[PDB]
Order: C-alpha cells, then sequence, then structure tokens
C-alpha cells in the first residue's frame, strides 16, 4: 500500500466525534471535507477545511499540508474544520 | 475510492517498510505499540489472529526505512529506536481487522454521496 499519514482534528469558532484521522498521503482536501460531512451526517459543502485559521484548497492532497507547514513538527498533523 | 480511519483515541504511528522485494512496501504497525495499547500478552494476540501476519526485522534496518520517509522528519517520531541496533523488532501488517480490534472505524468515499 501507499503511506498513510495520522491528523488530528479541531473544531474552531455540532462537534465532531472521534477526531483522529489516519488517511492515504493523496487524500485530498476535499475528499476529508465529504467524509467529515458524512460523519456529522450534513449536506455536501458544509465543512471547510483549515490549517492556521486560514481555509486549505480542496485540491491540495494531505501529504503537501505535511510537508509545506508540517514539516519537522510531531505527528499527527493538525487541522481545523468549521461548520 | 478513499479509506479513512477515525477514531477518538490517538493512532499508533504506521510504518512503510519494505520486508520482501516480491511484495514491495507494505504498512505496519510495531506489535509492541499494538500490545501495550491493549495490555495484552503477544501469546493471546497470536491466538486470537493466527492469519494476521507478523515479521520480524532488524532496528537497524527498521530504523533506515523509517528516516528516508518525509513524514518521519520530526526527532520526536523516531526517538525509540537505535539506527544501529541489532535487535530484532516484531512488526503486524496492518489490516482492517487491526483498525478495527484497536477501536476505530474504518470509513469509504465513494464519487457519489
Amino acid at each position: 500500500t501507499r503511506e498513510q499519514l495520522n491528523l488530528c482534528l479541531e473544531r474552531l469558532s455540532s462537534v465532531l466525534q472521534n477526531k483522529y484521522v489516519r488517511c492515504s498521503v493523496r487524500a485530498e482536501v476535499r475528499h476529508l471535507r465529504r467524509v467529515l460531512c458524512h460523519r456529522l451526517m450534513l449536506n455536501p459543502q458544509h465543512v471547510q477545511l483549515l490549517f492556521d485559521n486560514e481555509v486549505l484548497p480542496d485540491h491540495m492532497t494531505m501529504k503537501q499540508i505535511w510537508l509545506s507547514r508540517w514539516f519537522g513538527k510531531p505527528s499527527p498533523l493538525l487541522l481545523q474544520y468549521s461548520v | 475510492v478513499f479509506e479513512f480511519e477515525f477514531s477518538e483515541t490517538p493512532l499508533l504511528p504506521c510504518y512503510n517498510i519494505q520486508v520482501s522485494v516480491a511484495q514491495g512496501p507494505r504498512n505496519w504497525l510495531l506489535l509492541s505499540d499494538v500490545l501495550k495499547k491493549l495490555k495484552m500478552s503477544s501469546r493471546i494476540f497470536r491466538c486470537n489472529f493466527p492469519n494476521v501476519e507478523i515479521v520480524t526485522i532488524a532496528e537497524a534496518e527498521f530504523y533506515r526505512q523509517v528516516s528516508a520517509s518525509l513524514l518521519f522528519s520530526c526527532s520526536k517520531d523516531l526517538e525509540a529506536f537505535n539506527p544501529e541496533s541489532k535487535e530484532l523488532l516484531d512488526l503486524v501488517e496492518f489490516t482492517n481487522e487491526i483498525q478495527t480490534l484497536l477501536g476505530s472505524s474504518v470509513e469509504w468515499l465513494h464519487p457519489s454521496d
């Protein structure tokens, strides 16, 4: 298989449940947004993903976010979501 | 199709390690990490999962493959290991069954909702 990486999701200013997420390195922001919608039982496009209070583009992969903002930081990668 | 693991408990590190040339790199957990979380004996684990692959690997070799990875660029994610060690480590193959046993739920995202 392909590399897996570990995320921890945090609500910022209806909550999650299981905030630790493992996914494929190729998983993209858009995919995570939809999977989160499913778990929170929301319509599509009601969850945006953020790092350091800025919205992440739909086409960015989890691996990019790691290398660009989390390089040399301890696992898991910390992301936030808004509803 | 994309596979996601959700857990309200921190995740064990997943290691991408080639054990056989024929197989290429595969995903594994350190068995001691699994056994610690469950406080379970090696014996009970192997009895209950007789067909989950466990392999032994030199800690030295383990260190080289793991440090090669950009995702293990933090010193903290490697400090439990010794680059020159001749000790053998046990790796358990990282299956959905193991993820489930360790308390997580596995979800599948398809092109549609």
